[PDB]
């Protein structure tokens, strides 16, 4: 037991190194796509359905990112407590949570709570790839779009009952010592008008800014979901390292 | 000379000087020389990027989910995925091309275009 | 379980920066 | 006194000159515009050329038709002048 | 000077003007409409089927004017008004 | 002995020819331009088609009017020539 | 020994024909261009329907103006011919 | 013997017709192009509705200028014909 | 007994009318095109207005120049007729 | 008693001048438009140059034809005048 | 009887008027188009101005030449008239 | 009874004026369009400037040629008039 926990601690240290490397590798593309999105938003009309809040919100998708392995000490517990807080806030605002899950631990938790999970993805929590994030973001965005024509409890012309909001509840890797579960509204996105300062030479948009913005917003959402998954993987590795250190101390 | 940077979602793939950059945006085929005007475009689904350098064979990259950003100093291709010509496998590209899934067929066509089989 | 509601301030919202004057 | 045929022939020649001048203006400019479309399309889409020549030679057809129709009537003006005495 | 000769020369010049203007309009309008059609087909290979409807509408107008001129050009030369 | 009516009629025929030349040029080119806009718009997105015929038929209405008014006046020139004596 | 009024009327008819031909060309082509702008704008931005009419009506408002002004002067040329005698 | 004043007045009338034809063509087409620019700008950038009327009124201001200048000279050609006997 | 000066004056008046017609067409259309560019530039980049007037004034400066040059010669055609007998 | 051949030759010369003027306008503007397409295509993608000459020249052909065809008839107007007595 | 030189001078004046009208149309429209290109380029890129004046001056140089040659030849038509006896 | 050579020369001068007017219009507008393409291409793709001169000079070559051909046939008309007696 003691030897196993010590070995797991060292392996978790190596995994933390790998996860931090992955986050750093992902950073440049995120920065560049954010810059392009800012340019297109400055050039295009800010009226995308992903960018406009639905009136009378009545459903909110929530993606809870958890781990597959339970050797992490309180990582899943903190994530699920934050998810419960977000559910309470959504109910207070009058919205029904529509639950999506990443990882088996949250699946078991919500199965015990007997809360229906619309869709779940498992098996990649430790080393998530961009394809998993793209699939998750595509499902979430499709659900968000399906909610445009929904009223009350009727799916409308879609035939699919969507959601009016998208939130992500994952563990943010603040540092090696601190990893805090956070809730982030992935959609609808708000517009933060920063002071203009760049404007001396115009960008050329092919074919036109509106279609470029239309195509790039879903990609931005997928990129942010991928970043959240990477942060969750790093946080899970850190918390597993801490849990194994504590177990070795106990043993 | 212009600085090309092919950057994938997961990692930065390639970076370096180049004399010419050819690709296929949604508007149409585009060629970029050093002092091209600032530009933002979306690459076609089966886009291929050719990077002609100085004293070296031009790179041929199959690109999946591409965007192009030309700036006064740098030309950047943001790709969901990309494969250099050497890394591509001809038989798999042929098989994937013209499959039921549109994205798989586009990826196969991009790999074939990079190989030169077009 | 009647869990405490998350503070709306604590919730972080994704935003799209625009280098434009405020409307 | 002037021969009526002379005045009629001068009028016919001027009329046919107008026929052909207008026809040439229209043909040249319309063909240039259609060719501009074709050249731009081929530049942006090299593999589209084969199909692009279908709507092109349709347009050119129309653009040509008028011209040659005018030409025909020009031949009617000068070679077999209507109303010639 | 026979008045009929003067009237016929004037009619021929007028018909020349009519048909020259008609040809200019027809050629340039057909060229512009065909430019639109060719560019649309180039961008959208499948749109051809849906594009030939407005195209032939546009032509249907442009060409019509030309032939309307053809209706009157003949009137000028073959049945000259006020020929006396 | 030149007839005043002959000179006036030749002038009227030339004037009506000018009127129709100008009207046909304007109508043809305006229709071509409006139709180019319509075709490009419909190519951009089919659903706009139904609505796009509203402005288009306005433009044609403005253009065709300029044509047909001219036509009317050309009749006045050729059939009931003002100042014919 | 021609009748001066005959020559004056022929010149006036030719001048009025030129006036109306130029007016028709300008009106048709300007209306076509303005309608192209309007049609494209409505195609891309359907919500622009109400917004685009006011500039359009200004544009056409100028274009037609010239046309009609020309038309007015054509009448002066044809009916109340200056210098008639 | 033709009356010399008749010939001069006919020439002046044709000259005025040419002046008006050219002025109308230029004014109509220039106004159409400027209004096309204005409509397109108001379409892409609705916020510019009031900001594009300064350049626009400049463009039109130039265009109309020529037209009206032509008109003035045409008024000289027909009402006070230079070179009259 | 045709007056040589009368025929020369009619020819001069027609030529001056042609000069004005061409000058007005060129000035109007060129100014319209330059103003289209200026309006599009201002709409696309609000804060460029100032700089955009440096090239615009050049373009107009060229276009108008031709117009006014024509004007001069038209005066030379109508007020001091070359070759007048 | 004016020579009939003199009037016929003058009319033929005017008609040929109209033919060549219209042909020159059409050819110049159409070639300008085609070359504009070629230059824009090369600017967008320089290496496309080689493949853009085939359509370009085709277009040029379809344009030049009109002009040159007109030229031929102009010769037939002024060298072997139809209807000459 | 009448002086032939008067007829030749009237024809020369009409021809010079045509020459200058065509030259002015070409100059104005071509300069407007080139200036439109220049203004759009500067609007997109302020620093581009420095270099955009190089091709622009070439384009203008090619257009102005076409204009000025006409002027020169017009001076030949009206001042030293060929065919004048 | 005017001299036939006088009428022939007047017609030749009018035809040459028409030829030069058409040639000037075509050359000016075609050169302007090609230069607009060149300026826009140099603005967009400054490093390709040299490569853009090869097509441009071709386009100009195809335009100016026609113009000078017109020139060649105008001089003829006014210096060796076909059919002159």
């Amino acid at each position: 037991i003691k030897k196993i926990t010590k070995a797991q601690e060292l392996i978790a240290t190596s995994r933390i190194a790998k996860a931090q490397a992955r986050v750093e590798a992902a950073r440049p593309y995120a920065a560049e796509i954010t810059n392009m999105l800012t340019e297109l938003a400055g050039a295009s009309a800010l009226d995308h359905p992903l960018l406009v809040e639905r009136k009378q919100p009545k459903r909110a998708g929530v993606l809870v990112v958890s781990s597959d392995r339970g050797l992490c000490g309180a990582y899943n517990a903190n994530v699920l407590r934050r998810a419960e807080e977000l559910f309470s806030l959504l109910r207070d605002e009058g919205k029904d949570p529509v639950l999506y899950v990443v990882g088996r631990k949250a699946l078991g938790y919500f199965s015990f709570r007997q809360r229906t999970v619309v869709e779940s993805w498992t098996g990649f929590s430790e080393r998530p790839t961009y394809e998993n994030a793209r699939e998750i973001a595509d499902t979430l965005v499709n659900a968000f779009m399906a909610g445009a024509d929904d009223e009350g409890d009727d799916a409308g012309a879609d035939g699919i009952l969507g959601v009016d909001e998208l939130h992500i509840v994952f563990t943010e890797f603040r540092s090696m010592l601190s990893q805090t579960a956070v809730a982030r509204r992935a959609a609808p996105m708000e517009v933060e008008y920063v002071g203009e300062v760049g404007p001396r030479t115009l960008y050329s948009f092919e074919p036109d800014p509106e279609t470029l913005f239309d195509a790039l917003l879903p990609r931005y959402i997928a990129t942010r979901v991928y970043a959240a998954l990477l942060e969750a993987a790093a946080s899970e590795s850190a918390s597993r390292r801490r849990a194994m250190k504590s177990a070795t101390d106990n043993a | 000379d212009l600085n090309v940077e092919i950057v994938a979602v997961e990692r930065e793939l390639w970076s370096g000087p180049a004399t010419f950059v050819f690709t296929r945006t949604t508007a149409g085929e585009i060629g970029i020389l050093p002092r091209h005007i600032p530009l933002v475009a979306q690459l076609v689904d089966d886009a291929m990027v050719r990077v002609e350098r100085e004293g070296e064979d031009d790179l041929r990259i199959a690109v999946d989910g591409g965007f192009l950003s030309v700036t006064e100093e740098t030309v950047r291709i943001l790709v969901e995925n990309a494969q250099f010509e050497s890394e591509i496998d001809a038989d798999a590209a042929k098989e994937d091309a013209a499959s039921d899934d549109e994205r798989t067929a586009a990826w196969g066509r991009a790999r074939l275009r990079a190989l030169g089989q077009i | 379980e009647n869990a405490e509601a998350l503070d709306p301030e604590d919730l972080e919202k994704e935003s799209v920066k625009v280098r434009k004057p405020a409307p | 006194d002037l021969d009526p045929n002379a005045i009629i022939t001068a009028g016919a020649l001027i009329g046919g000159g107008l026929i052909m001048g207008g026809g040439a203006i229209g043909a040249g400019i319309g063909d240039g515009i259609a060719g501009n479309a074709l050249i731009s399309g081929i530049a942006r889409q090299p593999e589209a050329q084969g199909r692009l020549f279908t709507p092109f030679f349709i347009t050119v057809g129309l653009v040509e038709a008028a011209y040659f129709i005018n030409l025909a009537f020009m031949a009617l003006f000068v070679f077999a002048t209507p109303g010639l005495q």
